[PDB]
């Protein structure tokens, strides 16, 4: 086999150990709907032109109010957010989930670069307006990076050792 | 230091206080102020650049009818109408040109088509006599613009002289880079200074109805900005 | 507050709802009239480059597109509604636009052929040739647009105040 | 006005003086459905990448058998064809007349260059299979060259004098 | 000297004599010869190049049913089926996947949709009992190839070893440059030498039916070639 | 007659109806099996470049697409159905293809990540991960295609007869 480089290319999603999610109600900014953590002795890298793709849903299987807001955000250890390093302060509308991942035009990228040291956190806060339906974690999905595609980018990973 | 955020007609990074919404006026055609954003205490400054920062603004209006025994299945309107970026077909659009809701039957109401030439639209259902109805069609024949306020209701300048028509705003397919809308002008302000987004059009737009299915807030604005922390 | 001193050469576009433009209905087999008239405002100078997009979106009174064998011709004029052969641009057919995606798509985006300029008092006309036994144009639904602001694709119409620049008169005489 | 160059760009069509057409029946190759002639003291030029666009129709307003063949062909004076100089030996099918002129992909170009001296002829022969409907000149149309467009090309013209 | 022509399953530059068509065979799966072109007397030579010369080949088959009192509105088939380049919808395709014609009612018959998974298709009309019907659905599950003959029915070589499936042939949207099909191989021949276009598939294709609305010749081939005068 | 001596490095593609390929049905929550198996024929060498297109078009028994959260993984193996971590390519999700335009459009055309090679007796497998409480795969309607012959876009699978070239063994050992 040809020895592949250490800077491997991957894409993230729900069914992984170093990710987690939890249901959300309404007007709950502080609660992270989704949490990510750096595994041990690995280093993750997310470039600025990295695609982004949330697919939050309602319990009944419906999309939420597009006035809803999503914010990816880096955090210091101990679940502590930071102003710098934030990326993708976007709205829940304006994706076209049908053609979101497939069409590069409707594909949304981040704003600035990002890095995840071995023990660090990235959260995904959500702001829903009141008198609206809550998020259901069973149906929601996240993806970032577009492996196996010509357009978009892929999340870099490398073993620290 | 610098970031690239989105800002919305509610809350967001601000906190629902230093936003304010408002409707327009109908009989005196006047450059009303439908929205305005005041830079909060905590930020250092806000910037705004054209051909750099994307945008979205979906407005609508409201009208009502009265049920009758005759099988209407069609309603006239008081607003110029066209499809969303052009098409005769419904459910292919980026969003519905029009929405309808029956008060009695607390359900959505689909749409078949419309003439899109005169102030006309079709209804797929058959409303009953006496039933109350509401409709939130597309809006047209307007102008939008920006201006700055130095804490006092006291203008100092204008971002860009020439207004852009909301008509054209609906015409372009939104949310496509290369085809994305990007106004002109390079503004910047600081604490407690306000940017007002202004409207000049006849028809009475809306922000809240409390009986609209596709989300709570009917209309929306979503603008890109640059912030210094 | 702070605003940037934007350059005098402002990037703009033309449409129906403006003061220095006008239109009027048209019948059939009817070349001579401008369906749409444009005029230079006072003490301004408009510039239209050669790669400028163009976009007529005429209609019928019943809300339909017309016979695509119909022809459209933009044409510069001397003062007094006096057309001129040189300087003509955009002799196109009314078909083959696909109005749905016309401005939207740079492919469908039909550009002009050669450059153009409008001194402070000059005229540009839009003549239309409809074959007979056809439906007429309706001004309520018709529209023109030229120039492409608000897009990395396409070009935009330049404008400048004549009173600002000193060689504005030189460029006006240059045409 | 800016003095435009002598090499003017134009597009051809039915309603012109130096063009003509005549109805056609079935299995009539020698008859030209359409004839073109060089005007006096002008020179026309048609490049190799020039678009082409016939829109032949039936009397009842229908398209013909796509097995039908179309051939543009240069001719010496006296209506005399030539083997060399021929271009666009194509079939009547495979155009998608709806999206033919508008889409550059469905737009069809010629094969080789071409030139028309002041008094020369270009004919458009048509081969229809038998037991088929004939051509109707009232509904048919021709276009070559795409003025006012970014893609395609335009027919060059110049005054000989 | 050299030109770039198209050649068809009938006449064209040849003259309907030095073409010949033929059907395939069903029970013995065999590499039949469905078409062949013999270089006439008048030409000097013919060339053929892959990745240079475009192509089109729309085949079909034929089947029949029997009218019944029960409202069928659907027929099974003996051929694998799919849409033309993929889509559930009819009249959006580059061409109809299937055509139907009623002998009694000498009229076309539209198509609504089909499953496109099993050998199935819908009919929009309601055929009567006893009425005779014909249908010309798409064909699938086949292979196509080329070979040369030196005036005698005596092969000397093969253009390209590996067959391409007609299935895939239908799958790609045809007649788009960049997406146009271009086989491999570089052949050339001279007077009275033949190129045979060969088929390996079960279902019985057709060339002529004399009762097909959309043209006389049902199927078609249209290939680009280079000729030396 | 005359035929050109085409180069040994022939440009080809893979699909269901071939001898050195096979498939079999799959249920749910079922990673370990190859839904599709490929093997190197005898005395041949296949080469798959890094920019090679990929195109699984699986189906359900009732003729439907499956849950797009489903995952597909192409993976090289040593002999004996023995997978290997290195050399894996195309770890993709079953969604986000738009099968209608997938091969058709170079945009939708999803390529591999890294190069690949198949010595004369080797295996490449296509594992599938379906979430539970979902419908199973049906081999009658499923399909794989890789490589892009017959198009200026995309790449094609290289093949060569091992017996022709002398450094064929060198490249085989190189992998």
């Amino acid at each position: 086999i040809g020895n592949n480089g250490a800077e491997k290319q991957i894409s993230l999603h729900k069914g992984q150990p170093f990710i987690d999610t939890q249901d959300v109600g309404a007007a709950d900014p502080n609660t992270p709907a989704v949490t990510i953590e750096g595994p041990s002795d690995y280093v993750i890298a997310i470039d600025a032109g990295t695609p982004v793709a949330p697919e939050f849903r309602d319990a009944n299987g419906d999309k939420l109010d597009p006035s809803t807001r999503v914010t990816i955000q880096k955090c210091d250890k101990q679940g502590n957010p930071l102003g710098d390093g934030i990326v993708f302060s976007d709205t829940l509308g304006r994706f076209e989930y049908s053609k979101m991942r497939s069409d590069p035009d409707y594909m949304r990228k981040t704003t600035t670069s990002l890095m995840i040291d071995e023990r660090e956190i990235v959260k995904i806060f959500v702001e829903v307006p009141p008198n609206a339906n809550g998020m259901d974690a069973d149906n929601s999905r996240i993806t970032i990076g577009d492996d196996t595609s010509d357009y978009g980018k892929a999340v870099g990973i490398v073993e620290h050792g | 230091q610098t970031q690239e955020y989105t800002i919305n007609h509610t809350g967001g990074v601000l906190g629902d206080s230093y936003v304010t919404t408002a409707s327009n006026q109908t009989s005196p055609q006047r450059e009303t102020a439908v929205l305005s954003f005041e830079c909060p205490r905590k930020f250092e400054e806000i910037n705004y650049v054209g051909q750099r920062d994307a945008t979205r603004f979906v407005p609508r209006t409201t009208e009502s009818i009265t049920g009758s025994a005759n099988d209407d299945t069609v309603v006239d309107l008081t607003a110029n109408i066209q499809p969303v970026a052009g098409e005769e077909v419904i459910a292919e659009q980026d969003y519905p040109v029009a929405v309808a809701y029956n008060v009695t039957q607390g359900v959505e109401v689909d749409v078949v088509d419309a003439d899109y030439a005169a102030d006309t639209v079709t209804l797929g259902t058959n409303p009953a006599d006496g039933d109350e109805v509401k409709v939130w069609p597309i809006m047209s024949d307007g102008d939008v613009q920006f201006r700055l306020i130095n804490q006092f209701g006291q203008e100092e300048g204008r971002v860009y002289p020439w207004s852009t028509p909301l008509y054209r705003w609906h015409d372009f397919p939104q949310l496509k880079r290369g085809r994305e809308i990007n106004l002109h002008g390079s503004a910047s302000w600081s604490e407690n200074e306000t940017l007002e987004i202004l409207l000049d059009a006849p028809q009475a737009l809306t922000w809240e109805d409390s009986d609209y299915p596709r989300g709570q807030y009917v209309t929306t604005l979503e603008q890109d900005v640059e912030i210094t922390l």
